[PDB]
RNA sequence: CGCGACCUCAGAUCAGACGUGGCGACCCGCUGAAUUUAAGCAUAUUAGUCAGCGGAGGAAAAGAAACUAACCAGGAUUCCCUCAGUAACGGCGAGUGAACAGGGAAGAGCCCAGCGCCGAAUCCCCGCCGCGCGGGGCGUGGGAAAUGUGGCGUACGGAAGACCCACUCCCCGGCGCCGCUCGUGGGGGGCCCAAGUCCUUCUGAUCGAGGCCCAGCCCGUGGACGGUGUGAGGCCGGUAGCGGCCCCGGCGCCGGGCUCGGGUCUUCCCGGAGUCGGGUUGCUUGGGAAUGCAGCCCAAAGCGGGUGGUAAACUCCAUCUAAGGCUAAAUACCGGCACGAGACCGAUAGUCAACAAGUACCGUAAGGGAAAGUUGAAAAGAACUUUGAAGAGAGAGUUCAAGAGGGCGUGAAACCGUUAAGAGGUAAACGGGUGGGGUCCGCGCAGUCCGCCCGGAGGAUUCAACCCGGCGGCGGGUCCGGCCGUGUCGGCGGCCCGGCGGAUCUUUCCCGCCCCCGGGGUCGGCGGGGGACCGUCCCCCGGACCGGCGACCGGCCGCCGC
RNA sequence: CGGCUACCCACCCGACCCGUCUUGAAACACGGACCAAGGAGUCUAACACGUGCGCGAGUCGGGGGCUCGCACGAAAGCCGCCGUGGCGCAAUGAAGGUGAAGGCCGGCGCGCUCGCCGGCCGAGGUGGGAUCCCGAGGCCUCUCCAGUCCGCCGAGGGGCACCACCGGCCCGUCUCGCCCGCCGCGCCGGGGAGGUGGAGCACGAGCGCACGUGUUAGGACCCGAAAGAUGGUGAACUAUG
RNA sequence: UAUAGGGGCGAAAGACUAAUCGAACCAUCUAGUAGCUGGUUCCCUCCGAAGUUUCCCUCAGGAUAGCUGGCGCUCUCGCCC
RNA sequence: GAGCCUUGAAGCCUAGGGCGCGGGCCCGGGUGGAGCCGCCGCAGGUGCAGAUCUUGGUGGUAGUAGCAAAUAUUCAAACGAGAACUUUGAAGGCCGAAGUGGAGAAGGGUUCCAUGUGAACAGCAGUUGAACAUGGGUCAGUCGGUCCUGAGAGAUGGGCG
RNA sequence: CGACUCUUAGCGGUGGAUCACUCGGCUCGUGCGUCGAUGAAGAACGCAGCUAGCUGCGAGAAUUAAUGUGAAUUGCAGGACACAUUGAUCAUCGACACUUCGAACGCACUUGCGGCCCCGGGUUCCUCCCGGGGCUACGCCUGUCUGAGCGUCGCUU
């Protein structure tokens, strides 16, 4: 239950602050869970999505065990794109299909100097 | 807003301009020039009798009547019929007033709380609460109210040691204190007979907080227990007692219908 | 306009009143603000009690309330002088002083100076260093208490002389009467007239 | 004639500094109507409001009695409840209408002109010298202001000066630091628990039952949002005196400059003027032989002056010291910057404005002022063939759905087109009662009613009669070994190792005062505490009534299942 | 085969187009071409009555304060030496002011159109008055005996509330006369018997909350003027220099 | 270019003053008042009128009485009077 | 109400069945695609046939009145799917110098020019346009403003408020 | 037989009602108390690769510098892709910059007309010659300078 008198429970206010969130908050909103074998390795639950990391769809129409990779993170639409998750147009040209990052589970992360810092910070905070 | 219709400056035409006599806005070059001005029957006008902010919202009640209602709810919560006819699952409960030891108020986790609720055979009501958690019906969902939750048991305690933490996450539960008994929580919806779970000290403090018919209350200065009207509320024994039937009339159960 | 039978009414709603209506929708918020302010002041002044300045014994002026006694603003300069403490030091000691009030009755003067002496005897102040006199080695472990409520040393609770019971004297059966009050009122009404009559009689001699 | 000083004055693009205007919800000063009511209307009410003008601050004004009362007196101001719809005002008609108490929130008090003393011990400016981070104040020397009057010492609550007496060593302004401040001081960024596992619907899942005997896991975190629908656990987020990081403000301690209070006695000093008040004329007030303000005239005193609610004279009494000033508090806030909430509205509603809304547009101008939300989960917005010049359409294609095809969710009525049925010279329509046709409904139409008992026709089963073992419940007798309710005494026992109240007492009890002659005398009184009797409550014994919705065992009749 | 109906058609009978102003409406009286959405007795203060609830000669914490910071808590709980205060418990006069107990018995002074004393209960009497109490009388298998057994009633008594009258008490007035007291012997006080005026007393019933109706002030069921005031904009038309 | 609303201007028609002039336009008081017209939304059941007395600057109105409804309350029959 | 629901909520339609005297309600069928309802109490901005009611939409009238002020058009060809309205040539006419001409001031503000399409605008049509889309276009010592005062408006000195 | 008209049902069209949704209002409360001569409110113009409006900005013009965060914005090509250099976006924002009018300030505003001082180019100079920079409004306060008085005074011709 909510107890802080400075955070709201208004549905309209929450929807407004979610739909008009800045770009540095959209990257935190667009977070995806990690795989089971990697969660126990990194001692962290979730992690934001970047352009280089691989990912695997768990729910939706284009779901399965085929490992994929992201190619675009569309922060404006709160969506990500995968090179193999695609669809044919009327004329036959290929185009990526949008899937929400909350409906996808990560299997590989780009080991960056900032990513390692975020991982160790989350691990030390989880303790 | 108290100004919902009087923002427009408009006057009526009069006898001529047979369109109407209702005031109409002045201007031109706009399809709103000449429409209905402020009024009940007009579009974009003020409503009839604009609700003022100084309406009588709150209603005060006598303290004696408040205490009467609280004692009535407490007496109704002790009868199994009145609390069973409300909806609570008390089929497996050993004793209707559940008076537990003082160790429960020292709880810090909710696992032991759920374990105690399952041991006291009161978990069926919480399961019913979990099962009946549908969505609000109607336009109330827009006004930050999208959940319907049925009321479950209320643990009445005293001398808090962390029991609010252990009972603050169970749905349908209610936390109440002996020194602050609320009618809105004891008899929700205007119906008496809510299932209650007490503590040893919370149950021993009732004799000193309200008093008996012999001695008045110690906490409350000038309060005494309400008077009892009918000493025997069982009509069957009174009507079937030999003293009543000793000087009765013959039954005379003949119908005497209409004769042709 | 009137009806069959009813009390004639004169409502004072002929003015434009709806534009000035004070609704008390901020009453709980105001009470919460006042409570928080009281708590903050008491926490800031913790060694001193709430409503610190001691208030004297004050009798009500009017004849309707002159039977009971109540609190007041401050002690008089005469009471301070009989107590023996300086006028300006009482303010920092914690004694409210009212220079405008006078003293007309020794019965109240003695009560006020006794209250002042009791306050001074019960008072215990803190020094900067132990070099200041009129104190003890240990301050009673924060004086057994930091703050007091509803009066610094004692409220103004009323006391009454007992006069339990006594034997009726001999002449009490014919001591007073309604005729006594009637004669008193008649004399108070005809006091000056009798004096003028005696004067004009002695003038003729 | 000139020079110099003073005094009324002029100029500068002289050096330094200040005001203008805007917002104006709250506040202060001025004047400011009428619509309305009075069933008409002049007084009155509307109203000392609206409109108009001038100013400031987060509050402003008010604020330390020229006060209230007439008795056991109270004591700045502000706000709330009562006083009170009262005293009173009013063509005494309509109507208007306070104040003092009292209880509360908060409670902070002072300064100066004057009278006198101090060799003007005062203040501004300029410049070099000794100091600290983001830059301003302490010590030195001359140029002005000021004797037509700086500053300390002084303020009506008295003060000052000179002896006597016994005393006080302190306070106020920066610099470096450790540890905290009550929600555990303030601001900012990021992080922190728990299923996405089996099976089955669905375009899609958050749907649907369960996860061993410790109840699949967490919970101080089951509020909310977003995600292909309806999530505690999939994701920011929420609980948590949770953690780590950065910035700001105070509490204790190391240099620098000022620095005699209290009482008695003796001596001296002690006050605001065209102002009060009076006449008069307007406005205003509930204020009436005139509450307050203002214009003109008359215009003072120091045992004085003001007030004491009915004008005037004589006398007494009570209170205050006005024509000088400063001050936070509780109070108000429809504007401004942020936040939270809703028994409110849900696109003809709610602010005029949910959208490129004070926008389009209108009038020269002041000014007036709109209409207008919804494709789809995802554009995946219809490739391609054909007809037509194109608009458009026929196939085809995406989507579960095109019956969602670019103001496209759902898709009513008025109106119109087509198809089917019926009818037609007194306009159509309508109520009462039939008949004909048609859609549709239920039945399968010479063939459909159900359950009980008995007498017969054939087969298979254990039980029922009765007894035994045995558990569970019902009923009353003994109220048996015990439970408590309603009353009377009793252990005077829980009074000190038990609670309340009482204008019931105990001055031969105590403590702190007080009267008379350190001490004595109750000779009397005041406040607090201690204890005796009274009416309500806590244990055992003995018995009086119900054994009743309070219940157990022993024994019995009569039931049920195993 | 059966089927009323919100399907259509036909015959028989009756059948003028709705709403309100009016004695009179289908009217040659007014409004309505049709359809969809919106649309009118509300809220506050005060008063009167009735009803429900709680307490009861008391009632009411709405104003503040207390417990712990809280989503539900702008709630709820408490004050007890916070009842200040409002209403009611006392009315009558302009005011100074005054301000509500009867009944029985005996005695004395001329038991005198006459006061006092002593004892008792203690708000008078009459005529009605629900109800209650007593009650002659008779009502149950062969008989003198009984407590229950069957079981009503003539008459009589104390009489709720309420009704009518008489009397009694209080306050303001008019007439008549006499008596008593002295913190001081007076144009000082008090008392009686009769007639009247009072929103009075004569064992009290109000308070707080809610609801319903009715009246009233608020724009007050909704829509509607000719007009008045305040402050600003117009001589690009027109009149005049 | 000057005169701006009880004002201007008028060889005078009370004519003109931004299509409005026997008193312009704009916003506010203002939802001004109306004893005067119009309208005033669901069903069933029960009861069910008056246009009359008196007074008012009263005659298209109101007050009063009367007609009506609701809430009750106090009693009476039900076993030769 | 351990209420109903993506195996289908609300809403809408219906020669279907049925209930209640009635206000209304239940079920069946067809659309529809995400919420809704019964019971006990509570509070309303709660029920429409009208008010020359407000807003929006649609009919009869009705394919009707009307496309008639200023003498007048015709032939051939080209570009074009499409010709009476465009273009060119010819013939016949009008304005006839107080014009139906050539330029300006006020006012309009891109309307001027070139290219291109032809649903909207042009009261029929259009290949045309002052419409639409794109791109260009205004060159000053000696043209005028800028200078000067006219009727007149206006700050300081001063006065009033 | 047909046509027209009328009444029902199915489908279709105009129509946009009901229902469901809501980044919007209304009301209540809390926290703070902030404009400007060092140029306020408001107005005009301009600024994006392709850009008309809203929004955001000022010739440094769809943002500059710094800090925090950490791999993007997006309708389309390009572009810094680099991060064991300095690193995109976003937010914060204390540092720079902020066109004209506007209390508006040199006079008036028709963007004209000037007046002083200084710096670069013109006859290497003023003398009504180009560009750039600073100042040039009113009232008032303290002080300085200048100077008017048959207002008063002293010494002197
Ligand atoms: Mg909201
Ligand atoms: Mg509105
Ligand atoms: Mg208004
Ligand atoms: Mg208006
Ligand atoms: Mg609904
Ligand atoms: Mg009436
Ligand atoms: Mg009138
Ligand atoms: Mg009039
Ligand atoms: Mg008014
Ligand atoms: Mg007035
Ligand atoms: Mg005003
Ligand atoms: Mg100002
Ligand atoms: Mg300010
Ligand atoms: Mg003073
Ligand atoms: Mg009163
Ligand atoms: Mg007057
Ligand atoms: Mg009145
Ligand atoms: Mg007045
Ligand atoms: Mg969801
Ligand atoms: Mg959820
Ligand atoms: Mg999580
Ligand atoms: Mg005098
Ligand atoms: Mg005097
Ligand atoms: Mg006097
Ligand atoms: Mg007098
Ligand atoms: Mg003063
Ligand atoms: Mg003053
Ligand atoms: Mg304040
Ligand atoms: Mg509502
Ligand atoms: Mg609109
Ligand atoms: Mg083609
Ligand atoms: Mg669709
Ligand atoms: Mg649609
Ligand atoms: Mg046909
Ligand atoms: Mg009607
Ligand atoms: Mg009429
Ligand atoms: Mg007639
Ligand atoms: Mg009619
Ligand atoms: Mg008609
Ligand atoms: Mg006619
Ligand atoms: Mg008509
Ligand atoms: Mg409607
Ligand atoms: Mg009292
Ligand atoms: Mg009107
Ligand atoms: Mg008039
Ligand atoms: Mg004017
Ligand atoms: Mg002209
Ligand atoms: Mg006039
Ligand atoms: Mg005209
Ligand atoms: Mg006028
Ligand atoms: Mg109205
Ligand atoms: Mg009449
Ligand atoms: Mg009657
Ligand atoms: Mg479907
Ligand atoms: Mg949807
Ligand atoms: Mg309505
Ligand atoms: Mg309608
Ligand atoms: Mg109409
Ligand atoms: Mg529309
Ligand atoms: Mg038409
Ligand atoms: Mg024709
Ligand atoms: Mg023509
Ligand atoms: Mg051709
Ligand atoms: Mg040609
Ligand atoms: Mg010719
Ligand atoms: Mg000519
Ligand atoms: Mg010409
Ligand atoms: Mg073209
Ligand atoms: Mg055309
Ligand atoms: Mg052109
Ligand atoms: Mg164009
Ligand atoms: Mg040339
Ligand atoms: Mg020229
Ligand atoms: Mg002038
Ligand atoms: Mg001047
Ligand atoms: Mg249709
Ligand atoms: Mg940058
Ligand atoms: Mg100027
Ligand atoms: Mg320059």
């Amino acid at each position: 239950m909510k107890f802080n008198p400075f955070v709201t429970s208004d549905r309209s206010k929450n929807r407004k602050r979610h739909f008009n969130a800045p770009s540095h908050i959209r990257r935190k909103i667009m977070s995806s869970p990690l795989s089971k074998e990697l969660r126990q390795k990194y001692n962290v639950r979730s992690m934001p999505i970047r352009k280089d990391d691989e990912v695997q769809v768990v729910r939706g129409h284009y779901k399965g065990q085929q490992i994929g990779k992201v190619v675009q993170v569309y922060r404006k639409k709160y969506v990500i794109y995968i090179e193999r998750v695609q669809r044919e147009k009327a004329n036959g040209t290929t185009v990526h299909v949008g899937i929400h990052p909350s409906k996808v589970v990560i299997t590989r992360l780009k080991l960056d100097k900032d990513r390692k810092k975020i991982l160790e910070r989350k691990a030390k905070s989880r303790q | 807003s108290e100004l919902a219709g009087h923002q427009t400056s408009a006057e009526s035409w009069g006898t001529g301009r047979a369109v109407a006599r209702i005031p109409r806005v002045r201007g031109g070059g706009t399809h709103r020039s000449g429409q209905g001005a402020f009024g009940n029957m007009c579009r974009g006008g003020r409503m009839f009798a604009p609700t003022k902010t100084w309406r009588r919202w709150h209603r005060r009640v006598n303290t004696t009547q408040k205490r009467y209602a609280i004692c009535s709810a407490l007496a109704a919560s002790a009868l199994p019929a009145l609390v069973m006819s409300k909806g609570h699952r008390i089929e497996e409960v050993p004793e209707l007033p559940l008076v537990v030891e003082d160790k429960v108020e020292g709880y810090k986790k909710t696992k032991e709380a759920v374990q105690l609720l399952k041991k006291l055979k009161a978990w069926n009501d919480i399961k019913k609460v979990y099962a009946s958690q549908r969505m609000r019906a109607g336009k109330g969902k827009m006004r930050n109210r999208r959940r319907i939750q049925r009321r479950g048991p209320c643990i009445i305690y005293n001398e808090d040691n962390g029991i609010i933490k252990a009972f603050r996450n169970i749905p349908g539960i209610t936390l109440l204190n002996v020194s602050k008994l609320n009618i809105l929580k004891l008899a929700p919806g205007g119906h008496v007979g809510r299932f209650c779970i007490w503590t040893e000290s919370a149950f021993r403090k009732l004799d000193e907080l309200y008093g008996t018919w012999r001695k008045a209350a110690s906490l409350k200065s000038n309060y005494n227990l309400p008077m009892h009207k009918m000493m025997n509320t069982d009509l069957s024994r009174i009507l079937k007692s030999p003293e009543i039937q000793r000087a009765l009339r013959a039954p005379r159960k003949k119908i005497h219908r209409r004769v042709l | 306009a009137p009806s069959r039978n009813g009390m004639i009414l004169k409502p004072h709603f002929h003015k434009d009143w709806q534009q000035r209506v004070d609704t008390w929708f901020n009453q709980p918020a105001r009470k919460i603000r006042r409570r928080k302010a009281r708590q903050a002041k008491a926490r800031r002044i913790a060694p001193r009690p709430a409503s610190g300045p001691i208030r004297p014994i004050v009798r009500c002026p009017t004849v309707r309330y002159h039977t009971k006694v109540r609190a007041g603003r401050g002690f008089s300069l005469e009471e301070l002088r009989v107590a023996g403490i300086h006028k300006k030091v009482a303010r920092t000691i914690g004694i409210s002083v009212d220079p405008r009030r006078r003293n007309k009755s020794t019965e109240s003067l003695q009560a006020n100076v006794q209250r002042l002496k009791e306050y001074r005897s019960k008072l215990i102040l803190f020094p900067r260093k132990p070099s200041a006199p009129k104190k003890g080695d240990s301050s009673a472990e924060e004086l057994k208490l930091a703050t007091q409520l509803t009066g610094p040393v004692m409220p103004i609770r009323n006391v009454y002389k007992k006069e339990k019971a006594r034997v009726i004297t001999e002449e009490e059966k014919n001591f007073k009467a309604f005729a006594s009050l009637r004669m008193a009122r008649a004399n108070a009404r005809l006091f000056g007239i009798r004096a003028k009559r005696a004067k004009e009689a002695a003038e003729q001699d």
